[PDB]
């Protein structure tokens, strides 16, 4: 029923505004332990000899690397993505240049995506950056993905009950609730805001009085937009294991300046990053994936905030491998 | 300066502390020891409010705000301008509320009536201690308490709620609001019933205790009765804070997640999952 | 342009803010606070202020004949056995005799009408069970008839002989008892009774103080003023049963 | 201690009382029964109840509304009774999600909501008639009926008047336990934080005021139960020591007092004002005010605070920023 004290509390706002994080130490500890499973960097290898663009037959992304550097990368990739399946998950054991197996072309795309994240979205990921591990956590299927309809469990490594299965119609409201921190908000904020750039998250007027011409009948956004933005915010909160005051002073959700924390700006970049990833890297992979990977509408699994953050305000508490694997970005 | 029926009741005695020392009236006001301590705490607290405010950005009554310390001061004293004024004002508020209550006891005793009023008044006092003393103690800092400012206290309430994602799903708050709502409705019904009996209108006759009971018997099939509605009214009003306090105290010390998730106890039972 | 915007950078909600405080103040000050003065006014110490604070009289038409108008002049005739403890105007008074018998302080009764309170059909409302024979005690509750009445000094004050029921509300309001050694009967409000299986404990007065409980004019009915006299006598005990009781409790 | 103020020590029983109305004496059904445990803290007698046309119509209209809601809720769980019991608090009947303006929305997107609202409204009006007409029948003033009219009015404000005033049914309150709750936040978000709406302030202040007053009045009457304070009607027509003492308690405490009648005017007024204030707030919202916080800033009322963590420019308005 309850969580026994003490609670860890921080301050994110001027004193007396009741702004800050509220954490349960046992939960924090468990998440630290899960995330400390991040494999250590492999020993550095000296650059030596020709680039693998000369040496190997089919290298399109990592061509600048030397043989030893390249094979190190492949080892890391295996540790991060398919440590249980091994090299042959992506590779034909007799022809390492072969693309016959689907994971191979997908992983090349993933290599581009990862370098794009670390090169073009530093406004989000800063110098911490991402690796394949950040999302994959040692399994080909990342534990936290979204389809074009809510799915349970959130972690696809846990076995679904019959009701949780997306085909069980009686379980819909629960699938929706658990994506929105248990609220009854009747909106899927993933398909609405994160799949693409079609919708606007902001819903609050920017003036005291209603502007004539946007405030009557069909000129107005329907109130459903405000429930939906609330849904997304519930979902983002749960995805980072935080609360609204991590980003906002609830006095005025719509205001920036002193009324928002620097974390809110970073979150705003994160929405842009997620939509880029989804529209430009992840959704197009439905042409390359077996049918069995696809959602009921033929969609590839996509990314949300949870995909990386998995209940923590920085993914893996800020662990980095950026300087260890410069081949993953930033690319000059 | 005296009600026409008042003099016979203006007798000596009934105090808790002080006896004859402060046993007198100033105009309509009984004094007593606790009148004197009330005045003292009030003067002190209002003076500290005025002084603190004078050192701030504004004189606008709605925007003035006197705030507790940063969380990092924990339970220690803070510089006056960094929470210390707030600390001193809290102590004065408590002193004033408690004196006011104890003075109500003396007034009751003097009149030979029950002490039910000061007892009822312990409830909002207790609620204030929950917000400002007990919850902050449980969390380890005075800084979790609310600021003194007409609108700023609402920013605190607001942020406090959203720290738990949706405060509306807090079982303590659901309980508390339900009692607020039913209490407000019951006060309307009680006031209206009594007025409707004593004021039928148009030169008609004042009605009776029997008409009173008939009315609700007819409308809802039951009538609680004249004394009982007063006991009920007190029970409902009181339980606004008596149950609300559990929701407040639980938030942080006994629950750190969003409140909607708490209802997982019901939703996640393996049987119907 | 903006909905609600008026000339001079005023807006509609802003006007409704002033209007709402105006309704609130008008109702509170001009209506309620005047209704609050239908009793006890004018004060005692013809000023304009005394007229302005009062509402227009209203007349209640009583269910069993006659009328009552409020506010009305009601000066308190009855001589009060009380003296100033000091010259200062807010100084309390002190009893000059027996405050219980003299009916001062918490032992005061109001000058209510010397009229028997009535049921809706015009019968006496508050009557003993010997008269209200269709009324009974709920099963599961103590029948106090026959029980001793034990006063604050732990001495037996008398014996319960009857209960007085309110016929209009189906609710007992008094116990009637025989007063030990005084050859008389006396009523006590149930609010001053701690009802036990084997006795009725009364902390409000001492055993010998039962001798002077106000007497009724009739055996089987009670006036509004008598109800006040009877209740007030026990309430007086709370402050006056012993000299100690008026003094600081701590 | 006055044990009578906690519970009735000795309960009385007697023949049940019937007060004759101007009409409807033959529509009382039931043979009253008595509860011994209820008789500790109230009257023991339960029933009989008055029927009448108005009350029956109210049940008829009310049940329809409820059936429409339950049926749509059960659709939401695809008619599985187990999931229905489990998910109940989460299930709701919603107004249109899409913007149709004032156009009658399709059944699947708001239409059923609107039917439910209609039948609820008729239920409320019919019950209002019962409330009003029982008082006339028994020769009583109309005080309760005005208080109830204000409560009904507020319901129409949030249900359809405000939606009509902005021209969108999408703004209505959903039917459902959690869903009606979620509406509260959605509304507050849309209109820039209702803590900055003065009518929220007035309505809450009067609600807390009802709390203070019922506590104070309830305790005051208990404190004078020994003098028959509870017999308030004859204390009004014939002042007793009970209310002399009540008045003086307050006069000596706060410097002024009521009468036994006028305290009920105070209570009735405060209660009325919860609903009046709330309604006015809702009528102003969207119609004449779009963001309440900004409105308070405009009028110089809103408090401001120093930054704690650095101030944070809106990234959207930065040079080079994407959309
Ligand atoms: C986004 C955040 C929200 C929030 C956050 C919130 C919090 C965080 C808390 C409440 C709490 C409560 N909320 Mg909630 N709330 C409520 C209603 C309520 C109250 C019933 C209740 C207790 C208030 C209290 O503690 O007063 C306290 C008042 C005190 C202590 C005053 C004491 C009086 C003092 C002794 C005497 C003072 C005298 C003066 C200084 C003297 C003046 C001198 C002059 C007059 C002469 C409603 C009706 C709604 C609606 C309709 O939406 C709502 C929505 C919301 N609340 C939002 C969802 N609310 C509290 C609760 O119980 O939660 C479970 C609580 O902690
Ligand atoms: C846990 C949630 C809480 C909460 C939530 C809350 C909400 C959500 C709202 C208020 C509002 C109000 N609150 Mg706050 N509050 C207030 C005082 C007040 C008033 C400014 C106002 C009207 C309340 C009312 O009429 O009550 C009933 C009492 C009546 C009718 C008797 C008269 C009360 C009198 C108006 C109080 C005057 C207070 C003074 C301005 C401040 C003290 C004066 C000193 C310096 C001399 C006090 C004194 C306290 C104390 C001592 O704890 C308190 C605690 C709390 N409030 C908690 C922090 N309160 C409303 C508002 O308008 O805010 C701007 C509003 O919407
Ligand atoms: C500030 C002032 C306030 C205020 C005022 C006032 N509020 C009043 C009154 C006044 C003055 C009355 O006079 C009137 C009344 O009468 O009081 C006894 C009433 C009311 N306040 C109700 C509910 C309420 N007030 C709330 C709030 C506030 N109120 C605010 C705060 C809240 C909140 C806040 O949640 C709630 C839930 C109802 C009890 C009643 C509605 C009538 C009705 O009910 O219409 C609808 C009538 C029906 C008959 C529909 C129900 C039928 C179902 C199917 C029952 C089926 C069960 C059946 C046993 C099974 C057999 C089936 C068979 C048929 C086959
Ligand atoms: C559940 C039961 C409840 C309940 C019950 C009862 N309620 C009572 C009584 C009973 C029984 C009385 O007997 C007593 C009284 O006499 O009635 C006339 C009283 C009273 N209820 C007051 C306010 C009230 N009740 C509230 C709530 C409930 N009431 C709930 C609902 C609320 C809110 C907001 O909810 C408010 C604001 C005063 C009017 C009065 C105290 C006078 C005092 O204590 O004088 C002594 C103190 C002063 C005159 C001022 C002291 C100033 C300090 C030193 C400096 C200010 C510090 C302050 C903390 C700053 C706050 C800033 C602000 C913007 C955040
Ligand atoms: C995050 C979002 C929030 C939010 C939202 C909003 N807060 C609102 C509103 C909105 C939108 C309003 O619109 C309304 C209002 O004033 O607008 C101006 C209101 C109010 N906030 C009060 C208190 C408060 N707010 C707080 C805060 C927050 N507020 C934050 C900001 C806080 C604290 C402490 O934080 C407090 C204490 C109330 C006094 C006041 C009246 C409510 C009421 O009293 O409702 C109850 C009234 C009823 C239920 C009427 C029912 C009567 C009918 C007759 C009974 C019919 C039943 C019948 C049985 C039918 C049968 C069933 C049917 C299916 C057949
Ligand atoms: C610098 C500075 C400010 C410091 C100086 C301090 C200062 C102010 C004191 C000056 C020194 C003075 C004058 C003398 C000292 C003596 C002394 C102790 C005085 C105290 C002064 C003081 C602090 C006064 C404040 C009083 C106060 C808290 C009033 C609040 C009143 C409020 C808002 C009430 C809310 C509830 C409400 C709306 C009530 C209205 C209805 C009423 C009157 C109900 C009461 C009431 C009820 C409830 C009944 O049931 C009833 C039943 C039958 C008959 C009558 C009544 C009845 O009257
Ligand atoms: C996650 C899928 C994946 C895993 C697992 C994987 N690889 Fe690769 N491998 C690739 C991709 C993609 C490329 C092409 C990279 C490019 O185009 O720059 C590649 C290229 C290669 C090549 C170059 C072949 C050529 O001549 O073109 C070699 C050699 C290689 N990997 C070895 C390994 C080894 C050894 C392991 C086990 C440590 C491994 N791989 C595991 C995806 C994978
Ligand atoms: C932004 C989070 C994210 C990052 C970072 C990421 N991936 Fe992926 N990956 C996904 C998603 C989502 C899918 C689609 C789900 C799936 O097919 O398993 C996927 C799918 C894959 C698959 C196919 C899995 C299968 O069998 O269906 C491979 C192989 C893969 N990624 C390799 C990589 C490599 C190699 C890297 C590092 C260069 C990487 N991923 C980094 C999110 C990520
Ligand atoms: C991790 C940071 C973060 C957290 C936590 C967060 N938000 Fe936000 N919120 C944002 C950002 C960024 C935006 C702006 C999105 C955009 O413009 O694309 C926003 C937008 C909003 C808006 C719309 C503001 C407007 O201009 O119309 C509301 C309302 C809101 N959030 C409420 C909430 C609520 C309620 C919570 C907690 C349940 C919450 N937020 C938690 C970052 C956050
Ligand atoms: C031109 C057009 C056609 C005419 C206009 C139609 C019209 C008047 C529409 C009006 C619509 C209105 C007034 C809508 C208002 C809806 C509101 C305020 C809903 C609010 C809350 C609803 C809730 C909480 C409903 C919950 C429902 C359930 C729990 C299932 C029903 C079962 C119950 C036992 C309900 C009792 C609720 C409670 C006492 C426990
Ligand atoms: C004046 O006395 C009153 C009653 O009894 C006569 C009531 O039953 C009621 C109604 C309460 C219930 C629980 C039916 C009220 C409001 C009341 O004021
Ligand atoms: C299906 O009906 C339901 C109940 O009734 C048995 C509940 O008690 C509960 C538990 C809630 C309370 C307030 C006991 C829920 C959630 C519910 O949905
Ligand atoms: C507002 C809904 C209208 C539905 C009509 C409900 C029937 C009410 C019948 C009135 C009762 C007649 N009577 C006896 C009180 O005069
Ligand atoms: C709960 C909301 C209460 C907010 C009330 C704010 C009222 C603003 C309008 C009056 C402004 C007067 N002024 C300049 C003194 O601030
Ligand atoms: C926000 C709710 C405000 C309601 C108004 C409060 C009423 C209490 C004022 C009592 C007036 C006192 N007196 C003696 C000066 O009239
Ligand atoms: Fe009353």
């Amino acid at each position: 029923c309850f969580e026994p004290p003490p609670a860890t509390t921080t301050q994110t706002g001027f004193r007396g505004l009741s702004m800050g994080e509220v954490l349960h130490p046992a939960t924090v500890k468990a998440k630290k332990e899960r995330d400390a499973q991040y494999p250590p960097a492999l020993a550095a290898v000296k650059a030596e000899g020709p680039p693998v663009s000369q040496v190997y037959k089919n290298v399109k992304v990592l061509g600048n690397l030397t043989e030893a550097e390249f094979l190190r990368t492949m080892t890391a990739i295996t540790e991060w993505v398919s440590p249980q399946e091994g090299c042959t998950y992506c590779h034909d054991e007799n022809n390492l240049a072969s693309e016959a197996k689907y994971p191979y072309v997908v992983a090349r795309r993933m290599l581009e995506m990862t370098r794009a994240i670390n090169t073009n979205w530093t406004q989000h990921v800063a110098q911490t950056g991402v690796t394949c591990y950040t999302c994959h956590r040692g399994t080909p299927l990342p534990p936290y993905v979204r389809y074009l309809e809510p799915t349970l469990p959130l972690n696809n490594r846990e076995t679904p009950t019959h009701v949780e299965r997306v085909e069980t119609r009686s379980g819909y409201v629960v699938r929706l609730a658990k994506y929105t921190a248990y609220s009854a908000l009747n909106y899927d904020p993933f398909t609405m805001f994160l799949a693409n750039d079609k919708r606007q998250v902001r819903v609050v007027p920017q003036t005291a009085l209603p502007l004539v011409g946007v405030s009557r009948g069909k000129e107005r956004r329907p109130l459903s937009d405000a429930y939906a933005t609330f849904a997304l915010m519930m979902s983002i909160s749960d995805s980072l294991g935080t609360n609204c005051t991590f980003c906002h002073n609830a006095q005025t959700f719509e205001s920036w300046g002193k009324k928002s924390t620097p974390q809110r700006a970073i979150a705003w970049w994160g929405i842009r990053m997620v939509r880029d990833l989804n529209m430009n890297y992840l959704a197009p992979l439905n042409a390359s994936l077996p049918a069995s990977r696809l959602g009921r509408q033929g969609e590839a699994p996509q990314a949300d905030c949870r995909t990386c953050h998995q209940g923590v305000t920085k993914p893996l508490f800020g662990a980095s491998r950026l300087k260890d694997y410069p081949e993953l970005g930033p690319i000059k | 300066a005296l009600l026409s029926f008042e003099r016979k009741y203006r007798v000596r005695g009934g105090t808790l502390i002080g006896g004859d020392l402060f046993d007198f009236w100033v105009g309509p006001y009984f004094v007593g020891f606790f009148g004197v301590s009330a005045i003292f705490f009030i003067f002190l607290g209002v003076s500290l409010i005025g002084y603190a405010a004078s050192q701030g950005p504004t004189w606008d009554p709605f925007a003035i705000s006197i705030n507790p310390p940063d969380l990092k001061y924990g339970l220690g004293a803070a510089p006056l301008l960094e929470g210390g004024f707030w600390q001193a004002i809290t102590v004065c508020a408590l002193g004033a509320f408690i004196s006011w209550m104890l003075r109500e006891v003396e007034i009751s005793r003097k009149l030979g009536i029950g002490w039910h009023v000061p007892l009822a008044f312990c409830v909002p006092i207790f609620m204030f201690c929950v917000l400002q003393v007990f919850r902050p103690l449980l969390l380890g800092s005075w800084g979790h308490a609310f600021p003194y400012g007409i609108l700023s206290h609402l920013d605190w309430v607001n942020n406090f709620g959203y720290q738990y994602l949706n405060w509306h799903y807090n079982p303590g708050h659901m309980s508390s609001v339900s009692f607020l709502f039913v209490n407000a409705m019951a006060l309307g019904l009680h006031g209206g019933l009594i007025l409707s009996v004593a004021n039928p209108g148009d030169g008609d006759k004042v009605k009776t205790a029997e008409h009173e009971n008939q009315y609700f018997r007819d409308v809802v099939g039951y009538s609680i009765g004249a004394l009982s509605i007063h006991r009920l009214g007190l029970f409902l009003a009181s339980n606004i804070f008596l149950t609300g306090a559990f929701g407040t105290i639980a938030s942080g010390p006994f629950w750190t997640r969003g409140w909607p998730e708490w209802w997982g106890w019901w939703l996640d039972i393996p049987f119907w999952s | 342009m903006y909905h609600g915007a008026l000339a001079q950078h005023l807006d509609i909600a802003q006007l409704v803010w002033y209007a709402q405080w105006l309704v609130i103040w008008t109702v509170v000050l001009l209506y309620l606070r005047r209704e609050d003065r239908r009793e006890g006014y004018p004060l005692v110490e013809p000023e304009d202020g005394q007229v302005y604070e009062l509402p227009y009289p209203k007349t209640f038409v009583l269910p069993h004949g006659g009328t009552v108008t409020v506010p009305r002049r009601r000066p308190e005739t009855r001589e009060l056995k009380l003296a100033q403890t000091d010259g200062f105007e807010g100084a309390p008074l002190q009893p000059t005799g027996n405050p219980l018998v003299d009916a001062v302080g918490p032992a005061s009764y109001a000058e209510r009408a010397e009229v028997v309170d009535a049921t809706v059909d015009g019968k006496a409302k508050i009557v003993p069970l010997r008269v209200a024979t269709d009324f009974s005690i709920a099963e599961g509750d103590v029948d106090p008839r026959g029980l001793p009445v034990v006063a604050a000094d732990g001495v037996e004050a008398g014996t319960v002989t009857d209960l007085w029921v309110d016929r209009s509300e189906h609710y007992f309001r008094y116990l009637e008892l025989s007063v030990a050694g005084s050859a008389r009967t006396a009523l006590i409000p149930l609010g001053f009774c701690d009802v036990k299986k084997d006795k009725i404990v009364v902390t409000s007065i001492l055993s010998d103080q039962f001798a002077n409980v106000p007497r009724l004019q009739s055996r089987d009915q009670i006036t509004l003023r008598e109800e006040d006299k009877v209740s007030a006598y026990y309430a007086g005990g709370l402050l006056y049963a012993t000299p100690e009781r008026a003094e600081a409790l701590l | 201690a006055d044990y009578q103020t906690i519970y009735t020590q000795i309960q009385a029983r007697g023949p049940h009382i019937t007060v004759s109305g101007e009409w409807g004496d033959n529509d009382r059904v039931g043979k009253p029964f008595y509860s011994y445990w209820l008789g500790k803290i109230g009257d023991a007698q339960i029933g009989p109840i008055y029927l009448g046309a108005s009350g029956i119509a109210a049940f008829a209209f009310g049940s329809t509304a409820i059936l429409i809601i339950l049926f749509n809720m059960a659709a939401e769980v695809h008619f599985d009774p187990l999931q229905f019991f489990r998910q109940f608090f989460w299930l709701g009947l919603y107004p249109p999600k899409a913007q149709y303006g004032m156009g009658i929305p399709p059944l699947h997107d708001g239409g059923w909501w609107l039917m439910a609202g209609l039948f609820m409204t008729l239920s409320l009006g019919s019950w209002w008639i019962r409330v009003y007409s029982r008082a006339r029948a028994l020769g009583l003033g109309t005080h309760i009926a005005w208080n109830f009219a204000a409560a009904i009015f507020f319901v129409l404000c949030i249900g359809c008047i405000h939606p009509t005033l902005v021209g969108s049914w999408s703004e209505g309150v959903p039917f459902g336990i959690w869903p009606h709750i979620d509406w509260l936040t959605a509304f507050s978000i849309r209109y820039g934080n209702f803590y900055y709406c003065p009518w929220l302030g007035f309505s809450i202040g009067f609600a807390y005021g009802c709390g203070l007053l019922f506590a104070a009045h309830g305790a005051t009457i208990l404190a004078v139960a020994r003098f028959g304070g509870d017999r308030e009607i004859e204390q009004i027509t014939d002042r007793g020591t009970a209310v002399e003492r009540a008045a003086l308690f307050w006069r000596w405490t706060i410097g002024f007092n009521a009468t036994i009648e006028s305290v009920h005017r105070w209570g009735w007024f405060f209660s009325l004002m919860v609903m009046v204030s709330a309604s006015v707030g809702i009528l102003l919202t969207g119609t004449f005010v779009d963001n309440w916080y900004l409105w308070c800033v405009k009028h110089g009322a809103a408090p401001d605070y120093p930054a704690y963590l650095p101030a944070t420019p809106d990234p959207a308005s930065l040079p080079g920023a994407p959309k």
